[PDB]
RNA sequence: CUGAAAAUGGAUGGCGCUGGAGCGUCGGGCCCAUACCCGGCCGUCGCCGGCGCUGGGCUAGGCCGCGACGAGUAGGAGGGCCGCCGCGGUGGGCGCGGAAGCCCCGGGCGAGGGCCCGGGUGGAGCCGCCGCGGGUGCAGAUCUUGG
RNA sequence: GCCGCGCCGCCGAGGCGGGAGGGCCCGCGGGAGCCGCCAGGGGUCCGCGGCGAUGUCGGUGUCCCACCCGACCCGUCUUGAAACACGGACCAAGGAGUCUAACGCGCGCGCGAGUCGGAGGGACGCGAAACCCUGUGGCGCAAUGAAGGUGAGGGCCGGGGCGCCCCGGCUGAGGUGGGAUCCCGCCGCGCCGGCGG
RNA sequence: CGCCCGGGGCCGAGGGUCCGCGGCCUCCUCCCC
RNA sequence: CCGGCCGGACCGGGCCACUCGGCGGGACGC
């Protein structure tokens, strides 16, 4: 008779990819020893962004991509995205990135290269920084998903901003009581 | 690139024998009759394999050539060992530790040759 | 470290003696130091136990019943040993009684992990930045109360004792009624002979 | 993420007699495209979903009668009984499922989403991968196929067979080939099927046996025809179901110089997009090289690690030290000291 | 797949997922979008505002093609024309300026949302933002209305 | 008639009325209400004002120990058991009580 | 032949666990099923009743499987699946299947027989 | 002790107990809960767990170590090398030298769902593994049909 | 009550310095050394006896029977069922969460400011499949107002205006607090821990 | 465990050093042979 | 130590029923 609540014991966290993904695994089993021997905290990060879902892993802009890589102190660090990297039409200046993604786009592919970038793998990165080092750690716009507009109070609660999921947009659709 | 045919032939594969929760595979070049990834007699570029002669005596050496990979007609080199046991179980231990080929199945081919003799 | 332990030990008890024949002698009296120390035992079970009982018990350690951890006695202490008298059984253990729950019942908490004490390399490794090496410097930490207390304490699995080897009195009732709840002052020395 | 971009080998073409030729072709990029057993496996599945005919019970079963449940009051289950007659079919339910000749419960409906639609891209990426899957040798011989004897494992033969109009040419070339021994092998898989597909048009079964990919049709098809296990894909039309049956890839493939060659026309290296597809080129690859072990073996890694904790550490027994002497002087070095004074004391006392 | 469905776990267990006190019944709510304002009054001014009632002004016949206004911004501006017309203009900044005709690439209106390339366009659309204009006059190019 | 007796910290003053932030458990979550009441039914939490004392003198002990190199102590500690001390009788002896009898 | 460790395989209960009111009833097999009624005995384990199979139960895991003889049970239906019990025949028995005929038998037999491989049923049919 | 009366024959539980087996005050000893202590086994959970540095080993979806923990209706979730029907694969599977089914005071295995083997009966089909599709598992419904 | 001194009492609460000797002690002087012993990281014997094919040996859990102990009939509604509550004489087969449309979230896959041919067209036993083309259109990329309609660039630098916002240049989303990770210095050991950014 | 000695019951799970001593590394004497 | 062969966000020269783009040149590949 132990006084002991058993209602988180079991932790909720993902310990492996749930993608059935041939390379992705052999990528984790590549991590799983890294984040094992290597003390380096980057491989500990990066082996949990392997597991996470798409969902969990946005997209990252080139246009954010090159933000984050102008700042000081980041000229010639490696930009490490666990994720996709998709092509920003609304910039037209590449500065040389090295990147390091698990995909990326047609796009933005032909764009790092064409300006003398360097394109990596996780494969690759093992070898070049073992423990992580100059590399730049960026993730993608988590909460931009369509799917967090509709999140909150409710869109029947004062001070709210929250969507309603509406079929139609229009006028005669849910703007008449409770709107006014 | 043996572990990624390993991700395909883990648990889909012809020779795998799923019964009684044992797991075992029927290749040729595998010494342990083990589905595991480093007895698996296909997957890797130096497969040891320790096969009964054509006749009722002696035991054959079947080894993976390096440039035997993608040509199977050109791609392993039998060896017939037909002696007594001591020296072929000698001559097993000196194709695998003197080449440096495959150490991890030097015993289990001494093994599976001491077994074939029998 | 341990042989003057071994003089303190014997050096703090034949102080109080002298002191008190000082007192005896002139005529007065010498009242001892109020203990503060104490092994609070768990005696009831988990089955219908009030909320800011059931919270006390936990913060005392003793989650289960027969289950012995040591409290640091002063006012915000004892005023929590009062709101679960009817639970619990405590005292003022002496040197005898804190040296055989260490050694004989002694676990350590490394990682909330219940690890029993074979080596000194485990108290060491996490109490060595107080000053605590070996177990007698975890023993002398626990019975003359440091200034590293709370972390030694802590360091020590609550004590998982044994049911009491020749019965209780009663243990719905308190101590001085003929119970075992309560607070019996130099008594649960008796009760520890028969736990541990 | 990234592309091969590699040296590829140069494969050769072997002639009727299962010789080399002369003639080269450099294997095609699209057999180092990545091999997706998951990607492979959904298209299979949706893929093979759209061949099937539908199939439902007829609207009137169980319900062209007149039957009225009793009520209650009769000692009766109120379930809906037919009208009375001369007939052992009067007062018998005749709607609910449970009942001996009503309807089943939710019959099924014809309209039942039988066909699953793929992505076109996702399509495609399941052939480069069951190519790429139909060059390994572990594959090929994990499949079942017996290759032990072919000369290479992506089999060219030269264009002349592309002509064949006798299935006594086809049945040579196999023999010639080495490839004989596979269709020995359905041969010998050939048997009865178990269950009630014998009343249904599906007695005999047999494996899978080579698949003869040509550019031409000059009369391969009438001559491959009658061999057993044999399927001739035409290589401008691929079909997922017939490269990788039963949604495993690794099928031993019989190619065509001419279909070797427009092999790389239709999916295109990763240099230049398809000529025979708008807008497609290869997948990429999120890891160049798959080899774990030459990569955890290399320097540049083994320097960042630290030392293999190869020492295993179990349970102790916890020996109590209060009666144990050699385990109580071990935590405590002076209790050796102070048990010898106190026995020598006990002594000088007496 | 049935063999994945949860009907296939509750084979055994009495309910069925559905609790013995409140059986599964019919309909225990009415049926669809039943009592919105009697006994579901709470579930849709929670979550549906707006919901009852009339606002606005009714349009009987309604062509959408009439109203047809397709927009695109000036981050986008340049994605009409290849990246040569942008490379070969961005070399020769006082030379002619190339001419994107938005109405062609689907467009009819042009609006300003993003920056301009620091080079002169000529932009040919129906209508244009008053923020659309001025970062085009202000880049070095002009805007064109085309009927 | 809740807020009677609570207590809370202010965030807007107006003329002769000023906004405070109370804490409002309801059922499981305890709610930060923003309530406007005048100053006459407000007072200054006496609690508060002896913390910050006990800050400044904090503050000045720790920097008067440093000026000497001696270590003060800050941290408030509960009441200790009290120590051992001898107890003179004064020459005359205890006064004996006994239970009383029992009257009407 | 003998296997190569023969340990005291510990079992926690031999009889079987029978379903409750399997024996009044013949529609009732003796095949487990746990109870769910809201007011069952066996379900609410009062003393005296059915036990109900849960883990805790469970063999030991290095004598799990393991025949009375010591050797594992495997199933083989033809000269190469028994050939891939050449290997580890110390801690794994032949077992015949029963849809193979007298005639291959014998084949099996005599081919265990030369790889020291124990045959659960060596003499079947004849 | 009187006060003190209810209906079938009956209730310190019964027998019975009066130097107590009655009431009060206590002492020593003793009895056993699925509680507590120690030990074994099973599973779950937690370890910034360990191992790609090979006699054995590493089906890494594997193996190994450590600590704690284990009630459950309604309900939720996961695992199944539990079972059924059919399909694509696959085992150079199985079978008149006897398949499926059925019977068994036959031998077993698994915690269980179940499964394997032997005998008997039977007379022509049947099964394992990887996936795939369900009209897929019964003790109940005053269920339906038949006996 | 404090403070100072003195006297006296204090197993030895005691600490320092020295002196006559007596004698009880030391993890002081004994360890990169060889040999053994063992209250030392969970058991071994390098101990032993009886019994042996026609009546014995082990198993026979699951065939019967015997005894002790436990033990009321399931399912169901119910606050409460062994109920004098309901259904169930018995066995066999059948028998109940389905499918289509649409919605939401989670997950997997592909491509990605795109994305999808889901009409149709064209290559050409299984093939009513597969292959190829077609982006009309849908959903996204812009919102807001009833509507007329209108419609999303921040920052730094310099000059000027001093009210409260003009000009030039360099750039492309600001500022505060928190922030996995990465970077640097110094220190303690080209690795590992401290606190400084 | 305060010092030492003894008895009864229960079981050995796992399976590739630490902590105490003693002899010799120094020469002899006595007992026992 | 050699020598071939093969792949390219690889370099410089020649040649193609080449193709390619809201530019004869550019790019692409043979
Ligand atoms: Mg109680
Ligand atoms: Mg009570
Ligand atoms: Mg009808
Ligand atoms: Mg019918
Ligand atoms: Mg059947
Ligand atoms: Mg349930
Ligand atoms: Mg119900
Ligand atoms: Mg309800
Ligand atoms: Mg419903
Ligand atoms: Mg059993
Ligand atoms: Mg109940
Ligand atoms: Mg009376
Ligand atoms: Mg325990
Ligand atoms: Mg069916
Ligand atoms: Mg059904
Ligand atoms: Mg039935
Ligand atoms: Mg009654
Ligand atoms: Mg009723
Ligand atoms: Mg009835
Ligand atoms: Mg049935
Ligand atoms: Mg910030």
């Amino acid at each position: 008779g132990i006084d002991i609540r058993h209602n988180k014991d079991r932790k909720v966290r993902r310990k492996e990819p749930k993608s059935q993904d041939i390379y992705l695994r052999l990528l984790v089993k590549l991590y799983r020893f890294l984040a094992r021997r290597t003390n380096s905290s980057f491989n500990r990060v990066v082996l949990k962004r392997l597991f996470m879902s798409r969902t969990n892993r946005p997209p990252l802009s080139m246009s954010r991509l090159i933000r984050k890589m102008k700042l000081q102190g980041r000229e010639n660090k490696t930009a490490v995205v666990v994720g996709c990297i998709t092509d920003d039409v609304r910039i037209h200046d590449i500065p040389k990135l090295k990147v390091c993604a698990l995909k990326i786009t047609s796009g933005a592919r032909s764009r790092i290269l064409k300006a003398g970038g360097q394109i990596m793998t996780f494969d690759q990165l093992a070898l070049a920084a073992p423990k992580g080092q100059n590399t730049v750690l960026l993730s993608g716009p988590r909460k931009a998903r369509e799917v967090y507009r509709h999140f909150g109070k409710a869109p029947g609660t004062p001070h709210s901003r929250t969507k309603p999921y509406v079929l139609s947009k229009g006028r005669k659709f849910e703007r008449a009581r409770g709107r006014r | 690139s043996a572990h990624l045919q390993w991700m395909v032939i883990r648990n889909c594969s012809s020779f795998i024998v799923k019964r009684n929760h044992q797991v075992f595979s029927t290749e040729p070049n595998n010494l342990k009759a083990r589905n595991s990834f480093r007895y698996n007699g296909l997957i890797h570029k130096k497969t040891v394999g320790v096969q009964p002669a054509a006749d009722g005596k002696g035991v054959i050496v079947v080894l993976k050539k390096r440039a035997g990979q993608r040509k199977p007609a050109t791609s392993y080199e039998k060896i017939s060992i037909n002696k007594n046991s001591r020296s072929t179980l000698s001559s097993v231990r000196h194709i695998i530790r003197k080449n440096n080929y495959r150490k991890d199945l030097r015993m289990a081919a001494l093994r599976r040759a001491s077994a074939i003799l029998k | 470290r341990a042989e003057s332990y071994y003089k303190e030990y014997r050096q703090i008890y034949r102080k109080e003696v002298r002191l008190a024949r000082i007192a005896r002698k002139a005529g007065n009296f010498y009242v001892p130091a109020e203990p503060k120390l104490a092994f609070v035992i768990r005696i009831r079970g988990i089955n219908g136990v009030s909320p800011k009982v059931r919270k006390v018990l936990q913060l005392l350690r003793l989650r289960q019943i027969f289950n012995g951890t040591f409290v640091k006695l002063n006012k915000a202490s004892i005023n929590m040993l009062r709101l679960a008298e009817p639970y619990i059984a405590w005292g003022y253990p002496n040197l005898k009684s804190v040296r055989q729950l260490i050694y004989k019942r002694g676990y350590l908490k490394i990682k909330n992990q219940r690890i029993p004490m074979t080596d000194n390399s485990l108290i060491e490794k996490y109490l060595g930045k107080k000053g605590l090496m070996c177990v007698e410097d975890l023993i002398h930490e626990i019975y003359t109360v440091g200034k590293n207390f709370k972390a030694a304490n802590n360091f020590l699995w609550p004590f998982k004792l044994s049911s009491p080897r020749g019965g209780m009195n009663k243990k719905t009732t308190h101590f001085v009624e003929g119970g075992d709840a309560g607070n019996r002052e130099d008594q649960i020395n008796r009760m520890i002979r028969r736990m541990n | 993420a990234v592309s091969m971009a590699c040296a590829r080998p140069l494969i050769s073409v072997y002639s009727e007699k299962g010789e080399t030729s002369g003639k080269n072709v450099t294997m095609p990029a699209v057999f180092k495209a990545p091999i997706r057993p998951d990607i492979v496996n959904f298209v299979h599945t949706n893929l093979r979903k759209n061949n099937r005919q539908p199939y439902a019970v007829s609207k009137l079963a169980g319900h062209q009668t007149s039957a009225e449940s009793w009520g209650t009051g009769r000692a009766v289950a109120r379930i809906p009984r037919v009208r009375g007659g001369g007939t052992h079919r009067s007062g018998q339910g005749a709607f609910g499922n449970m009942c001996r000749g009503g309807r089943m419960f939710a019959p099924t409906k014809t309209w039942r989403r039988w066909h699953r639609r793929v992505n076109t891209t996702q399509k495609r990426y399941a052939v480069c991968s069951a190519l790429a899957a139909s060059a390994l040798p572990a594959l090929i011989m994990s499949k079942g196929h017996r290759i032990e004897e072919i000369p290479e494992v992506p089999l060219v033969v030269e264009d002349k067979v592309e002509s064949y109009k006798k299935t006594k040419e086809a049945v040579l070339l196999l023999k010639k080939l080495k490839a004989w021994n596979d269709i020995k092998k359905v041969y010998a898989s050939q048997r009865m099927r178990a269950g009630k597909g014998k009343m249904r048009n599906r007695r005999r079964i047999q494996r899978r046996g080579p698949c003869v990919i040509y550019n031409e049709n000059n009369g391969i098809i009438k001559a491959f025809r009658n061999i057993p296990g044999i399927t001739l894909l035409n290589v401008s039309k691929l079909n997922l179901l017939r490269l990788a049956p039963g949604g495993h890839v690794g099928r031993f493939c019989i190619w065509t110089e001419s279909a070797f060659r427009k092999l790389d026309d239709l999916y295109g290296t990763w240099r230049k997009s398809a000529k025979l597809k708008a807008d497609y080129n290869l997948p990429m690859h999120k890891m160049t090289n798959t080899d774990l072990t030459r990569i955890l073996k290399s320097q540049e890694i083994q320097r960042a690690l630290r030392a293999p904790n190869k020492k295993v550490k179990r349970r102790e027994l916890k020996k109590n030290p209060l009666k144990n002497l050699r385990i109580m002087m071990r935590l405590n070095p002076y209790a050796k000291t102070a048990r010898r004074h106190a026995i020598l004391q006990q002594l000088e006392n007496i | 797949p049935s063999k994945l469905r949860k009907t296939r776990k509750l084979r055994g267990h009495v309910s069925h997922g559905h609790g013995r006190i409140g059986k599964h019944r019919k309909h225990p709510g009415g049926r669809g979008n039943a009592g919105g304002m009697h006994h579901h009054r709470i579930n849709f001014d929670k979550y549906h505002p707006g919901y009852f009632g009339k606002v606005g002004m009714r349009h009987y016949h309604l062509k959408k093609n009439q109203s047809f206004c397709p927009t695109i911004n000036l981050d986008k501006l340049w994605t009409l024309v290849s990246e040569q017309t942008r490379l070969n203009h961005a070399k020769n900044l006082e030379g002619p300026a190339p001419i994107i005709d938005a109405v062609h690439a689907g467009y009819y209106k042009v609006l300003g949302k993003g920056k301009l390339p620091k080079q002169p366009v000529i932009v040919k659309a129906k209508f244009f933002s008053r923020k659309a204009e001025e970062k085009i006059k202000s880049v070095g190019g002009a805007c064109v209305l085309v009927a | 008639k809740c807020y009677h007796g609570k207590t809370g910290r202010v965030y807007n003053v107006t003329q002769h009325a000023v906004g405070i932030i109370v804490n409002k458990q309801l059922r499981g979550q305890i709610l930060a209400k923003r309530i406007n009441v005048r100053v006459e039914h407000i007072r200054h939490s006496k609690s508060r004002d002896s913390f910050l004392q006990r800050v400044k003198e904090n503050e000045r002990k720790k920097k008067e120990a440093k000026e000497k190199g001696i270590w003060v102590e800050l941290k408030r500690q509960p009441a200790q058991p009290r120590e051992a001390h001898f107890v003179r009788t004064g020459g005359v002896e205890p006064q004996l009580l006994e239970p009383i009898p029992y009257e009407f | 032949l003998r296997p190569l460790t023969k340990p005291k395989i510990v079992k926690k209960r031999t009889k079987k666990f029978i379903r409750h009111q399997s024996d009044r009833y013949v529609k009732i097999s003796r095949n487990w099923r746990k109870p769910r009624g809201i007011d069952n005995r066996a379900r609410r384990r009062f003393k005296g009743q059915i036990l109900m199979p849960n883990i805790g139960y469970g063999s030991n895991k290095k004598t799990k499987h393991m025949l009375p003889t010591g050797f594992k049970k495997f199933l083989v239906h033809n000269i190469k699946e028994l050939e891939v019990l050449m290997m580890s025949n110390k801690s794994f028995c032949a077992e015949i299947a029963h849809n193979v005929s007298s005639k291959n038998r014998k084949t099996i037999v005599e081919r265990a027989a030369q790889l020291a491989i124990k045959v659960t049923n060596p003499n079947a049919r004849l």
